[PDB]
């Protein structure tokens, strides 16, 4: 699902 | 004969200092929040929506850092952080809770919450007593730091999480951190404290289960009003739903 947010959050 | 191996006592370091790194625990920042209000119809809302979006990129924050937690695929990364952020903010809340007036105290009056705002962020008892005698259950097992932390990485790295993939993969995980855990009380907790403690702790993962359904019903209710949804952030209408 998109979670554009949390995703960059979660980025290395 | 349980012994805490060097990696163990690797894990507990690096989630003593997540945590460290995650929560300041001088609540400097809830000046940056939009101000509290109490005195009727939602005005705590604006405030703690603030506080717990501020709340969830803690928590991610901390999640990150878990030993293990970066081997996930992000869709799992994703689902772990999604289902457990609610559980994680009303755990690591605990460190706030005080028994004697039953409220979170965040440094000051004004960042000083009890059940009457929380209310007024659009929660009823259905939620709130089953909160309270959760920060209540868990104050009273006075936990060790390092069992906070472990207990926090063990909520979020759960197997059984609706939509995780590689459950194998997030079970392996978790049993790391479950099997540092229960070698940290045996070596480092005394008696009397120490008694079934394991077991305690994982009945107070259970209560968040029910606390979680039960906030996601209140939330789902209180979201469903646009001019309510209006006022969260986008954090946590993307973490709790639109
Ligand atoms: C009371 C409680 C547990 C809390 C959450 C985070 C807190 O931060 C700092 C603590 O870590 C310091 O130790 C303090 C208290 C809370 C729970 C759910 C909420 O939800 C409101 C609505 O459901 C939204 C729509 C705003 C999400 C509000 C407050």
């Amino acid at each position: 699902k998109n979670h554009p947010m949390l995703m960059n959050l979660l980025k290395d | 004969r349980p012994k805490l191996s060097e990696e163990q006592q690797h894990i507990i370091a690096i989630l003593l200092d997540a945590h460290h790194k995650t929560y300041d625990p001088t609540y400097a920042d809830f000046r940056d929040f939009r101000p509290p209000v109490r005195m009727s119809p939602l005005s705590m809302l604006p405030h703690l929506a603030d506080l717990v979006s501020y709340s969830i990129q803690k928590v991610i924050g901390f999640a990150k850092m878990i030993p293990g937690f970066r081997d996930l695929t992000s869709d799992d990364q994703i689902v772990l952080l999604k289902s457990s952020a609610i559980e994680v903010i009303m755990l690591r809340s605990n460190q706030s809770f005080t028994m004697d007036d039953m409220s979170w105290d965040c440094g000051s009056q004004d960042y000083k919450y009890d059940v009457t705002d929380v209310s007024k962020a659009g929660h009823t008892l259905e939620l709130i007593e089953p909160l309270i005698k959760f920060q209540v259950g868990l104050k009273k097992l006075n936990l060790h730091e390092e069992e906070h932390v472990l207990l926090m990485a063990i909520c979020i790295v759960s197997p059984d999480r609706p939509g995780v993939q590689d459950a194998k993969l997030v079970e392996a995980i978790q049993d790391r951190l479950s099997n540092t855990l229960q070698t940290y009380i045996r070596c480092r907790h005394p008696p009397p404290g120490s008694h079934q403690l394991y077991a305690k702790m994982i009945q107070k993962l259970a209560d968040l289960r029910s606390l979680n359904e039960e906030h996601s019903k209140q939330y789902r209710s209180l979201s469903f009003q646009p001019e309510n949804s209006m006022k969260l952030t986008p954090l946590v209408l993307e973490v709790f739903g639109n």
